[PDB]
DNA sequence: ATACAACCTACTACCTC
RNA sequence: UGAGGUAGUAGGUUGUAUAG
DNA sequence: ATACAACCTACTACCTC
RNA sequence: UGAGGUAGUAGGUUGUAUAG
């Protein structure tokens, strides 16, 4: 019997209701929902979010006269189980909405903790600045180190999924800086440096760094939270999903 | 804590009806299935390049030792492994003069230079095949290394050395093997650094392709490819169920014609009467319009499945009792209805999707080693993860370098049994005749279908391509 | 009393650089020139016919003794003579069901039945070549004997057994070998009586093709053809002068198109750099209008000779110093001027006419035996008679049966030396790779040109035919 | 040194002159020269023959008033050597005329000696009747014999040629009869019988029969003659041309 | 045509068997 | 392309949703 | 288009290596 | 067509010559 540590963080809890607020005219069309403080997706004339009705007042002063009874809040447990499906919203496209909300919440939460950001081809990764940590070692495993003239940093990227479980998959990456603060602009240089650094990163060099970064993102001893709204929080476990294999081996 | 099952390592069959997990160890001790009396080799290239091939073939004549025999078994020599005479005497040489090979190389246009370079070799190969009495099993084509620098897409030619067809691929290998298909000539392309490399040195002085530790496996793969191309049976599967055709589909882009046209190529594997294993291409390439469809129309799906079923019947006599279609891409309802219309009542059709995209990685609790290969997390009766790339004790390490990504196996269509599907894909990952490795990270139907597609998207003027793999791999 | 000179018997070369007049004795003791590790044989035909081929190949595995060893040397077995492994194990079998072979046979129209019979075999051969991993050097095609009765011109089908394409020859063999030329597949056609014949019996009970005395030479010729078709060098000439290309022209009729169109085919022989002997077809068939012209127009003569000279230069580097064109027919001034226009200043062009029509017969004064082979009556510096068919002591008898007709060799064009011309034609009469005999009665250039013409007048849709003889003989 | 017997009979002598008589109107056009007693070929308005001017009087009563001075007689020695060539006649077509004359003379001479005739595809052959010879054996070698129910006969065919020498080539054949007088009408039957009979006819079985037939055709001890005309005769040696070879062998 | 999620191929670079 | 593996780029499609 | 001589191929039959 | 050899059929062309 062998226990394996995955890169999937369990999503411990969800807000009781997924809300669709009928902002309509109160929401100007020529406005991006990304500048909203809390995650939200413009679906039809509804704003789909886990937040409260008046959490977007600062960005939307015209929503001060919104009526709460126009919300079509949904019992998220039905969404995840699959019970909810109708003409207004489909279970396939209602679970995709929550994934977008969770992804945007993860991005905003990473922005909140002041971790430097590097854009990839498709995703975005969050690395740590030289000097942000105490000597750049969280827990007992170093996250930021040196390699010739390049300061290397450990970065992670998050992506919420609901198919096997409600989980958050994290991908690990290595990034490089010329001075420890500014990122090298050459994609080829970064790729070559990442390959060189990963040449000698074995199982426990990746696993420990991933778990250390996750524990850094933690807010208590059991999980961290993504801020759905002023009152709603999604709790993502800082302990990744563990798998138990019935066969193992030794050196 | 989620349960994680483990599929037993499939066993392949060798001479005298023997079994072994490792292809290299099975060939080194028990030998290949059939008897090839000898391999008559044709060598085309520069006279300087002929010396390299002669020296390397003399090298592989003798047993070869690598750095760590436990991780990578040593090479016991060609004639000891494949009991077949592949000598350096009796090779038919076609010289390519350096002036000729340089005249077309120093060209601004990559497509024209690639076409002319391919023609310079294939014309000599075709003339030797037709108008000469010598018999050759495999035509070993040696190319210089500056050619490899300036004969493929996105190869910016240096300005100081510029001296001086667009319906073909700008890549040498794909066009080369595409234009020889009418004549059915098995060929093997060798870079001058892939062969004797100690002459090729960088600024530091070490060889750029330093294989000082890995001569044994280099020779293993080279010899296995040479034996397969000459008409040999290296090994065969032993766990194939009766009445089961498999088929695997891969889609490729074609830039030659407007719209990528999404050519679809299939590779068919099944069992023959007696105990023989049939594994060939199923190539009627069914081109798909639309830029990113990657799905087959009802007419082309019907044509593909009817061709596969007819090919099975023509060799066994009755239709398959169960078919397991593989694909990198998910099947939609239209093409599956098209497939089921052709399929008879008795045959069971199963559509399986195989992908590496899912970001799952199991890091073990302690120890600088990755997970065992063969572990499977059955998500549900229709979906699972399977670690085709992982640790196996016999090779002394894991097949990957970093933490590997598992294969996501989904029964997209049909019913199937998930454990049986994972048992067959793991078996399919063994029969890679192009590479003499322990096992492949992807089922062989998908990989050889991808190779067939890569070669046939290079030539627009192909017609009724051969179904034997030796003309592509 | 007229003088009668005698040309010395030419010597052919064998392995280890040995010489012998007899091809059979040279092969039996010294072996062939090159090393073929093995012959992988494909056998297509009825399952009943497969047994006959297997039994006959087992027969020729062991040494074979004929009635009189002095006249016809015994056969020492295939592997002892040609040091090549041609076993009965490892043959690739393609069954032809008796129902299929009968369905098309019982047809009123000879052309359609011949086309369908040829297709029934060639489709299987092509499919095996393309879509199968087995490697075959020669495809041995076995046909029944009623087929041989009802598959060729002027074969009146019996009325009681009638049950049920015209752009092709009504003969099975010529069309069969014409339609396989695109794929370059060496094939050997065997009647079921040519193979094990003791089963086939007439009314008296004796075998109709009774070979009780001649098993040895039958096996000799069969084995020599099989070795040549697989890519082997049985023997070579040793008296070829440097810088001498030969070329031989033969005209054939084509009934498919209106007007026989008098297709002309040539076979080119010369010496290569070092000591190798080059002997291949020179096939660009240049069709001649008019019903009985048998002469080449200036354009086609120029094309033929330019092709031959270019083929010589492409292998040696410089033009031939002397060319000896042979032909069954006399050259007229038009085609000779056309030939000389292409010919450079250094090259000497000679046009020689070879015919059997002249009614000369030398009966010796006493003794029931004919004249010695090699005797020549030089009529004058431009014309002679040469006895290519005659007595030679080593074979213990004469090559003919009745009193033979001598070859009339005339220098129709050019200057030449008559004794040198008779010295080369006698040498040319040796290299018959289709027949393992002491010597041929006609120069091999004319005979193989005739075979090429016979095969290429069967298929109208040929294009760039191969120049290697193994695809025709 | 070995002596060989060929099938070529030397033409010992020719008439001194090859004549072209200007018969013209005296020769009706709608008349075949084959019914003429002596060989003749209609060339232009001339009749080419070795005969005398009035040798054709019986078949041509209208030639009784022919003038001898109109003949353009030629010195045959010049023809054979090659000297004679002009616009009237060419040396290539003047030697072909003599071959036709010699061939027709051979046919007529064979007709004169009463030898039975069998037509081949191209040539004609002259065989001997059962009972024509004394027991059917000329010299000491039999010419006509039996084989099952078929009476077999030895036949020869003649053809004059001038290229190597002025010679007469003779080809040997075997013919078969059902009763000894009438010929079998089946070509296949005759071919099969000829092959069966020649299966055991070796060198001296052919040579002796050929020489015996030639000696039968002889008129004296050294030659025979073809009747060119009332006064001109071509003498063909009954001894064939002999060839001497410097190499031989023994059993 | 813009945003997203969940699915797709083609290409270059390094490392390793 | 002797091979397999792991990256990082680049582009694309489908499904929705609101706008031109 | 008939006759000839001197040159041509396509086909069937038997015999022999 | 495993081969080579020897027949016998059948047709043809060229070159002349005279006639339709």
């Amino acid at each position: 019997e062998e226990i394996y540590d995955s890169n999937w963080l369990s999503i411990l809890s969800f807000p009781e209701e997924l809300r669709f607020h009928e902002y309509n005219w109160m929401l100007p069309k020529r406005f991006d929902v990304r500048e909203l403080t809390f995650p939200a997706v413009r679906y039809k004339n509804y704003l789909c979010t886990f937040a409260w009705a008046y959490d977007f007042t600062y960005h939307l002063p015209k929503t001060e006269t919104y009526h709460k009874s126009k919300t079509i809040r949904i019992p998220t447990e039905e969404i995840l189980s699959g019970s909810y499906d109708s003409n207004f919203i489909r279970n396939a496209e209602c679970k995709r909405l929550i994934v977008q909300l969770l992804n945007k919440a993860f991005e905003l939460r990473m922005k909140d903790k002041e971790v430097q950001e590097y854009e990839m081809s498709n995703k975005t990764a969050y690395w740590l600045e030289k000097g942000k940590l105490e000597k750049d070692k969280f827990e007992k495993t170093m996250l930021v180190g040196k390699q010739k003239d390049k300061n290397w940093h450990f970065a992670i990227s998050g992506a919420s999924k609901l198919y096997p479980f409600p989980v958050l998959m994290i991908s690990s990456h290595i990034f490089f800086t010329a001075d420890g603060k500014k990122l090298i602009d050459s994609s080829s240089v970064q790729h070559s440096s990442r390959r060189r650094q990963g040449k000698n990163w074995w199982n426990n060099t990746w696993r420990t760094k991933l778990l250390a970064f996750i524990k850094y993102l933690s807010d208590d001893d059991t999980s961290f939270y993504l801020e759905m709204g002023s009152e709603e929080k999604v709790f993502v476990s800082n302990e990744p999903v563990k798998f138990k294999g019935n066969v193992s081996y030794n050196i | 804590m989620k349960e994680l099952i483990y599929i037993e390592e499939p066993k392949i069959l060798f001479a005298h009806g023997q079994k072994c997990t490792d292809a290299r160890d099975g060939l080194a001790l028990f030998g290949p299935l059939n008897n090839l009396y000898g391999i008559k080799s044709g060598v085309i290239g520069t006279k300087q390049g002929l010396k390299i091939f002669r020296d390397y073939l003399d090298h592989i004549q003798k047993p070869i030792y690598n750095s760590n025999s436990i991780t990578r078994p040593m090479f016991p020599g060609f004639e000891a492994v494949f009991d077949c005479k592949w000598e350096s005497t009796g090779i038919t040489f076609k010289e390519v003069t350096n002036e000729d090979i340089g005249k077309f190389l120093y060209n601004s246009s990559t497509h024209k230079r690639t076409y002319d370079l391919v023609s310079l070799f294939i014309d000599k190969i075709i003339s030797a095949n037709k108008n000469e009495d010598e018999n050759v099993d495999v035509w070993f084509v040696i190319v210089p290394d500056e050619i490899y620098k300036y004969c493929r897409p996105n190869s910016v030619l240096p300005k100081e050395m510029v001296q001086t067809t667009y319906n073909y691929d700008a890549q040498f290998h794909d066009q080369f093997k595409a234009r020889l298909l009418k004549h059915t000539i098995p060929t093997q392309i060798f870079r001058e650094s892939t062969l004797a490399w100690r002459d090729f040195k960088n600024a530091f002085g070490l060889p750029i392709r330093d294989f000082s530790k890995i001569e044994g496996h280099l020779a293993w793969t080279i010899s296995t490819a040479a034996f397969y191309k000459a008409g040999g049976k290296p090994w065969k599967l032993s766990d194939v169920r009766n009445g089961v055709c498999y088929l695997g589909l891969v889609y490729k882009k074609v830039e030659k014609s407007k719209n990528p046209r999404n050519a679809c190529c299939a590779a068919q594997m099944f069992l023959d009467n007696g105990d023989g294993t049939v594994f060939k291409g199923e190539v009627g390439p069914w081109y798909n319009p639309k830029n990113g469809q990657y799905h087959l129309e009802p007419k082309e799906a019907k044509a593909l499945l009817s061709q596969s079923l007819q090919s099975y019947k023509e060799q066994i006599g009755e239709y398959p009792k169960e078919v397991f279609i593989h694909a990198k891409t998910r099947f939609n309802h239209q093409e599956w209805d098209a497939f089921l219309e052709v399929t008879p009542k008795e045959t069971n059709l199963v559509g399986v999707t195989i992908s590496k995209t899912k970001p799952l990685k199991l890091y073990k609790t302690e120890g600088d080693y990755t997970i065992l290969r063969g572990n499977a997390y059955v998500v549900n009766e229709r979906s699972a993860f399977l670690w085709t790339v992982g640790y196996v004790p016999k090779i002394q390490t894991a097949l990957s370098m970093e933490v590997p990504n598992p294969l996501f196996i989904e029964i997209n269509k049909g019913e199937a049994d998930i454990k049986q599907v994972l048992k067959d894909i793991l078996s399919l990952t063994k029969l890679n005749y192009n590479a003499c490795i322990f096992a492949d990270g992807e089922p062989v139907t998908l990989r050889f279908a991808d190779k067939i597609g890569e070669i046939l998207t290079a030539s627009t003027d192909i017609k009724t391509p051969p179904l034997a793999f030796k003309y592509y791999i």
